């Protein structure tokens, strides 16, 4: 009628705020999920190029390998 | 009346919303 939900409604939104707040932070963790997939990479530079697909390469903790190369890159 | 109707759509609506989210959001969060 002439008040009908109106003044009921406060109630109803200040509960779906503080509700809505929380599903925010199930979408940031997430986003570590994503991360813990994501394996390191080891760092060496190149010394020649023996061919298009394979490379003299010294990681630099260690031994010399020959390794082929990323077809994008 | 007419409005009488309306508020018990609405009280029903809100059960059903605040046990159907818990069961969703709150799951990916834990899992």
């Amino acid at each position: 009628k002439l008040l009908e939900h109106k003044e009921i409604d406060g109630r109803l939104k200040e509960l779906r705020e503080q509700l809505k707040e929380l599903t925010k932070q199930y979408e940031k963790s997430e986003n570590d999920l994503k991360a813990l997939q994501s394996v390191g990479q080891i760092v060496g530079e190149v010394l020649k190029q023996l061919t298009e697909e394979k490379f003299i390469v010294k990681a630099t903790n260690g031994p010399r390998y020959v390794v082929g190369c990323r077809r994008q890159l | 009346r007419t409005r009488l109707l309306d508020s018990e759509i609405k009280i029903m609506k809100s059960e059903v919303l605040r046990v159907t989210h818990e069961l969703q959001a709150m799951k990916d969060k834990i899992k």
